[PDB]
RNA sequence: GGGGCGUCAGUAUUCAAUUGUCAGAGGUGAAAUUCUUGGAUUUAUUGAAGACUAACAACUGCGAAAGCAUUCGCCAAGGAUGUUUUCAUUAAUCAGGAACGUAAACUAUUAGGGAUCGGACGGCGUUUAUUUUUGACCCGUUCGGCACCUUACGAUAGGAGUAUGGU
C-alpha cells in the first residue's frame, strides 16, 4: 500500500532544465566531488554540467 | 410533500394532495381517503395536515417517522440521539426516550418501539416506562432501517440480519447485496423482504423456516420408522432385506453384525458367492455410490484383525 | 468500493462534455507562433452566453512554446482576451511573469540583488507596472569574495533602473513595449547605462503587470491580429 | 496533441490529481486519491496517486488530449513548501500510462512574509 | 537595516463574489470534533481587511541599551575621516536624582598575522571609455571600530551507602 515500484522501462517534448547558482567555496567542493553525482544521474539518465565560470549547475 | 392515489384496475395515477409545508426539505411521511399525514422535515418544522399544524422537536435533521395500528402515538426520530414520543391529536407530548449513543436513524411500532441508530447498536424501547428493553450489537455501520415480522435489521455493511427480540439473539444473516444497504419491506401477510442497495439491487427474501421443518419432520417420520423396519429385520433373520436397510441407512455396527451372521449362516448354499444368493444378488445389484461407502466400511473392518 | 455518504445526497451525474465545445485560440502579432493551443468551454445558449464567459478567461502560455526558442523557458506571459470569431478566439497581452525555480536560480550569496518597481503609462494609456531586478556583477581578477555594494551606490543604481525603464516605456506603445520585451532589450540597456556606477551580474524584468485597459479598440486588435 | 494543464496539489495528508484547459478554469477532470482508498492512514499513499493518475489518464485520452502540462504544488501558506509522494508517483504512472509531458513547473505558494 | 512622519509596493493568510466543479475535504501515530448536492476542499479571476517584509542576510553594518531590514519624499540628530578651523580647562568618576524597558534549561602594552567595513592618500594596469571625468577590480600607506586565532604582559577565588536507638 506504500511500497513504490522501480520503474521499468520519450516522455519529455520539451527539454526541460533547472539550474541553481552557487558561491566559490562551494565551487570547489563540487567540483572536486562533481563526478560521483554525474555519474548516479547519467545512471537515471539526465545530463547535469557544472559551471564553474559563473557558478551554476544545471540538469537537463 | 404530496400524496398519491393508486388504481390498479385503470392507468390512472394521480398526485391530488399536496402539501407546502416549512422551507427545508421534508425528511419522512407517515400515515396512520387516508387520515391525515404527519411530514418530517431537514429542519426541525415537523408538521401535521389534514386531507380533504407545527411543532419544535429536535435540533439537528429528523429521520424517521412511525404509526401505531391504531394511529394513537407518535414518534419521531433525528440526528441528534433522541426519540421523540408525543401525541397524534392534540399538541401535546407523551414523554422522551432517553438516549441511543450516537444518533437513531429509524424507529418502529410493534404490532413496544425499536430504534436504529448511528452507532451499531439497536434498542427495543417500550412506552410505559420510556427504558429500553433490549439491546443489540452485531452491525459494523449504520443500521438505517428495522423491519417488523409477519423483526429484521438492516446494515450498511451490506448485510441485513433477522432474529427476535424475546430470545435476543441473532437468527439469520444476509449478505446478498454489493455495497450498502438502505430500506426492506414485508409481505403485510406472509414474510418477503425487500432489501435494496444504494446500489441498484433489489432482492426479494422469503421465509423458509416453516417449509425446512416440515421436511425435517418428515425426515424424522421417515428414519424412525425405517430404524424400527430395520429392528424387525434382525430379529426376523431377513439378512437380504436387513443388508439393503442398512445399506440405505448408514449405520456400520449393525450392518457388521448383519454380515458376520451372513458369512457364517452355518448353512451355506454352495454355489453362492457370501453363501446367500439373495446376498449375492444385493451385492451385484450395488449402484456405484453404495459401493464407495461399502468400500469404506470395509477398509475399516479390514484394519481390524478380528 | 463502500459508499460513506448521507442519507440523499448523491444526485443524477450528468455528462458535462455534450455541454463543453473548444476553441482555437489565436496569439497577437509579435510572437512567432499564433496557434497556441485550445480552449475547452461551456457551450453558448441564452441565460450567460460563451461569448461573455470567453470574454471573461485568460490565459498563461510559456514564450518556449512561443518563439520555439528553447531559450526563453522562463519568462511566461499571460493574455487576456477580448475577441471571439467563430471556432476562434483572439488575444491580447495582460501581464509576465518568471518562473519562481528561475528566481531560486538567480539568487546567490555574497552578492546582493536590487529590485526596482515603476508604475509606467504608455501611449495606449494603459497603466502597468514594471519591476526589475538585478543582480550584482563578479568581477573578473578579484579576490574579495564579497561583492557588496554601499547603499548609496544601490540607491543610485535603483534611480538610475527607474530613470531607465520609465524613459524606454513611457515613449512606445504595448506592442512595441512587448516587442522590446521579448529580445530583452530594456535589461541589456540598463546594464549599459549602470556599469559606470556599479557593473550588474544580469538584468531582468522579472515582472510586467497591465492593471487597467481602458478601451476596446477591435481595429487596433485586428490589426495586431 | 492538445496539451491540458495538470496542477497536482500533494499535501502531505491527502493528494489532489486535477486537470484542466490551459485558461485553468475549465476542469476536465479531477481525482483525488481518498476517493480511491479507504483507509484515511492510506489516503496519501503512492498507491493511491498511483490509482488516481491512472483514472484520470484514462478519461483524459477517453477525450483524447494525450499532452499534459503539469504544474505541481504543496501547501504552500505556512507548510512545508514541498510536494508529496502523491506528486512523485502521481506524475510516474501519468507518463507510464500514456500523456506526453510538455512543461513542468513547481507553482507553490511562496509568502514574502507570513506570520 | 540609528530614530520620527507620510507615501509606495510585494506576496501570503482570512473573508467575500463569480465561474468550472462533483464526493469527499480535514486532521492525526491512528481517530474524532467540524465543513460538506443550498456544492465543502480544489481550479481560475477579482475586491476588501489586518499582518509581516522571505531568498539577498554575513565570525558583517547601526544605536547608549532594549532594539533596527519593501521603495521613495521630508524632518532633525549621530559616528568616522580631512582641514591652510577656532575657546583653552573647560576634564574623569560616580552618593542623591533624572531619560529611556511567559522566561531559563550544558556553559600602558600584549604582537603579530590573515580577514572585515567606514573615510582619506597613492598608482602598474583591466572595465565604464565614443576620450576627460567619475565609479567597479588589484595592490600599497594612514586613522577608526565590530569579532577570530596565536601570544599572555600577566594574573587569581559535605555526598553516598550501612547500621543503632528513639519520636
Amino acid at each position: 500500500k506504500w511500497k513504490i515500484e522501480p520503474f521499468l522501462p520519450g516522455p519529455f517534448l520539451e527539454e526541460s532544465s533547472f539550474m541553481t547558482l552557487f558561491p566559490k567555496y562551494r565551487e570547489r567542493y563540487l567540483k572536486d566531488c562533481w563526478p560521483l553525482v554525474t555519474k548516479a544521474l547519467e545512471k537515471h539518465g539526465i545530463a547535469a554540467t557544472l559551471d564553474i565560470v559563473e557558478g551554476s549547475m544545471t540538469v537537463k | 410533500a404530496r400524496l398519491w392515489r393508486v388504481d390498479p384496475a385503470n392507468n390512472s395515477y394521480t398526485c391530488y394532495a399536496v402539501f407546502t409545508g416549512h422551507l427545508e426539505s421534508v425528511g419522512a411521511v407517515a400515515l396512520p381517503p387516508p387520515a391525515f399525514l404527519i411530514s418530517g422535515s431537514q429542519d426541525r418544522f415537523v408538521q401535521k395536515r389534514d386531507i380533504p399544524l407545527r411543532r419544535l422537536a429536535h435540533d439537528k435533521d429528523i429521520n424517521a417517522l412511525d404509526i401505531s395500528p391504531n394511529g394513537k402515538l407518535f414518534a419521531s426520530a433525528s440526528q441528534d440521539k433522541t426519540v421523540k414520543i408525543w401525541d397524534v391529536e392534540k399538541l401535546e407530548v407523551q414523554g422522551i426516550l432517553r438516549g441511543h449513543k450516537r444518533g437513531v436513524w429509524t424507529v418502529r411500532f410493534a404490532p413496544v418501539v425499536l430504534t436504529g441508530s448511528g452507532d451499531k447498536t439497536i434498542k427495543l424501547w417500550n412506552l410505559s416506562d420510556y427504558t429500553c428493553i433490549r439491546t443489540f450489537e452485531g452491525h459494523s455501520h449504520n443500521v438505517l432501517k428495522v423491519v417488523w415480522l409477519h423483526f429484521a435489521s438492516a446494515g450498511a455493511d451490506t448485510l441485513v440480519k433477522v432474529w427476535d427480540a424475546n430470545t435476543g439473539e441473532t437468527e439469520c444473516t444476509l449478505d446478498n447485496h454489493e455495497d450498502r444497504l438502505w430500506t426492506l419491506a414485508v409481505h403485510s401477510k406472509t414474510n418477503i423482504l425487500a432489501s435494496a442497495g444504494s446500489d441498484s439491487k433489489v432482492t426479494f427474501w422469503r421465509d423458509t423456516t416453516a417449509e425446512t421443518q416440515a421436511a425435517a419432520a418428515q425426515a424424522a417420520l421417515k428414519l424412525v420408522e425405517q430404524e424400527q423396519t430395520l429392528e424387525n429385520y434382525i430379529h426376523a433373520g431377513a439378512y437380504r432385506d436387513a443388508i439393503v436397510l442398512a445399506l440405505q441407512l448408514n449405520h456400520p455396527g449393525r450392518l457388521l453384525n448383519l454380515f458376520t451372521n451372513v458369512v457364517t449362516t452355518r448353512n451355506p448354499d454352495p454355489d453362492s458367492l457370501t453363501g446367500l444368493k439373495a446376498v449375492d444378488d444385493v451385492l451385484a445389484k450395488l449402484s456405484d455410490e453404495q459401493i464407495f461407502q461399502l468400500l469404506l466400511r470395509l477398509r475399516d473392518w479390514n484394519t481390524n484383525a478380528r | 468500493r463502500l459508499s460513506k455518504g448521507k442519507k440523499g445526497l448523491k444526485k443524477k451525474v450528468q455528462d458535462p462534455f455534450t455541454r463543453k465545445d473548444w476553441y482555437n485560440i489565436k496569439a497577437p502579432a509579435p510572437f512567432a507562433v499564433r496557434d497556441v493551443g485550445k480552449t475547452l468551454v461551456n457551450r453558448t445558449t441564452g441565460l450567460k452566453n460563451a461569448n461573455d464567459a470567453l470574454k471573461g478567461r485568460i490565459f498563461e502560455v510559456c514564450l518556449a512554446d512561443l518563439q520555439k526558442d528553447e531559450d526563453h523557458a522562463f519568462r511566461k506571459i499571460k493574455l487576456r482576451v477580448d475577441e471571439v470569431q467563430g471556432k476562434n478566439c483572439l488575444t491580447n497581452f495582460h501581464g509576465l511573469d518568471f518562473t519562481t525555480d528561475k528566481l531560486r536560480s538567480l539568487v546567490r550569496k555574497w552578492q546582493t540583488l536590487i529590485e526596482a518597481n515603476v508604475t509606467v503609462t504608455t501611449t495606449d494609456h494603459y497603466l502597468l507596472r514594471l519591476f526589475a531586478i538585478a543582480f550584482t556583477k563578479r568581477r573578473p581578477n578579484q579576490i574579495k569574495k564579497t561583492t557588496y555594494a554601499q547603499s548609496s551606490q544601490i540607491r543610485a543604481i535603483r534611480r538610475k533602473m527607474v530613470e531607465i525603464i520609465q524613459r524606454e516605456a513611457a515613449s512606445c506603445t504595448l506592442h512595441q513595449l512587448v516587442s522590446k520585451l521579448i529580445p530583452e532589450v530594456i535589461g541589456r540597456e540598463i546594464e549599459k547605462a549602470t556599469q559606470g556606477i556599479y557593473p550588474l551580474q544580469n538584468v531582468h524584468i522579472r515582472k510586467v503587470k497591465l492593471l487597467k485597459q481602458p478601451k476596446f479598440d477591435l481595429g487596433a486588435l485586428m490589426a495586431l491580429h | 496533441l492538445v496539451f491540458g494543464v495538470a496542477r497536482i496539489f500533494a499535501s502531505f495528508n491527502d493528494t489532489f490529481v486535477h486537470v484542466t484547459d490551459l485558461s485553468g478554469r475549465e476542469t476536465i477532470c479531477r481525482v483525488t486519491g481518498g476517493m480511491k482508498v479507504k483507509a484515511d492512514r492510506d489516503e496519501s499513499s503512492p498507491y493511491a496517486a498511483m490509482l488516481a493518475a491512472q483514472d484520470v489518464a484514462a478519461r483524459c485520452k477517453e477525450l483524447g488530449i494525450t499532452a499534459l502540462h503539469i504544474k505541481i504544488r504543496a501547501t504552500g501558506g505556512n507548510g512545508t513548501k514541498t510536494p508529496g509522494p502523491g506528486a512523485q508517483s502521481a506524475l510516474r504512472a501519468l507518463a507510464r500510462s500514456g500523456m506526453k509531458i510538455g512543461r513542468i513547473e513547481d507553482v507553490t505558494p511562496t509568502p514574502s512574509d507570513s506570520t
